[PDB]
């Protein structure tokens, strides 16, 4: 999205296009994230 | 709001038609609600059921 | 054997497809009985094309 | 754990199907409003 | 016995979803007609219009 | 559990071949397989007696 903020998520609508349907064939119970360090 | 009675008749009829069309998307226990899908997937013996 | 049970109303099979298809309105009865002592010749009978 | 409200975020297309000028409900895994 | 011998089983799971069709059968594609009533069969949504 | 990516799935030689004891299918029919266009196929294989 082309946002321009001061802080925090904005107020307003924004959709989410489907990017890919990954064929994992696994189960998922715990997740994490990754960052730039 | 003066012509409520006339509008109500229109609203009631349009609402009834909408539900009738929306019922075409129900399964009723069938594998699919699209008649073509059943025909194009199953042989007549199992399509009739 | 099982081909005996392969013939029936609304049944898909190799017998049904090409050899002996029963209609899906079959108002009759299928009488089958083992015939090892009648037509079963030793070594395999080559009259069952 | 710091917290905040998500006003109207995390709205996606539950189905890949297109359609226009329709207000239709969709039972799907979404992010609650103001969550 | 027949009821106790190695029986290899492969179960093929499908799904009739509006998601794009990736696996399909060997059917030749025809030309695109328009402005005319025809029986359209693109991937699975066989129909007339 | 092996799945199938984009392909042209020729189910034609899966029942027209005397190499399968049972070809029971639910929600789909053998002769109609070749005309379908699936979003994906899962090929799950296990062994029973
Ligand atoms: C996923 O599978 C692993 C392997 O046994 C198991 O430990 C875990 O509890 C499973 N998670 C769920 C949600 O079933």
């Amino acid at each position: 999205t082309p946002i321009n903020l001061v802080r925090d998520l904005p107020q307003g609508f924004s959709a989410l296009e489907p990017l890919v349907d990954l064929p994992i064939g696994i189960n998922i119970t715990r997740f994490q994230t990754l960052l730039a360090l | 709001s003066a012509l409520g009675k006339l509008q109500d008749v229109v609203n009631q009829n349009a609402q009834a038609l909408n539900t009738l069309v929306k019922q075409l998307s129900s399964n009723f226990g069938a594998i699919s609600s699209v008649l073509n899908d059943i025909l194009s997937r199953l042989d007549p013996p199992e399509a009739e059921v | 054997g099982d081909e005996v049970r392969q013939i029936a109303p609304g049944q898909t099979g190799k017998i049904a497809d090409y050899n002996y298809k029963l209609p899906d309105d079959f108002t009759g009865c299928v009488i089958a009985w083992n015939s090892n002592n009648l037509d079963s010749k030793v070594g395999g009978n080559y009259n069952y094309l | 754990p710091a917290y905040t409200n998500s006003f109207t975020r995390g709205v996606y297309y539950p189905d890949k199907v297109f359609r226009s000028s329709v207000l239709h409900s969709t039972q799907d895994l979404f992010l609650p409003f103001f969550s | 016995g027949v009821g106790y011998q190695p029986y290899r089983v492969v179960v093929l799971s499908f799904e009739l979803l509006h998601a794009p069709a990736t696996v399909c059968g060997p059917k030749k594609s025809t030309n695109l007609v328009k402005n005319k009533c025809v029986n359209f069969n693109f991937n699975g949504l066989t129909g007339t219009g | 559990r092996k799945r199938i990516s984009n392909c042209v799935a020729d189910y034609s030689v899966l029942y027209n071949s005397a190499s399968f004891s049972t070809f029971k299918c639910y929600g789909v029919s053998p002769t109609k397989l070749n005309d379908l266009c699936f979003t994906n196929v899962y090929a799950d294989s296990f062994v029973i007696r």
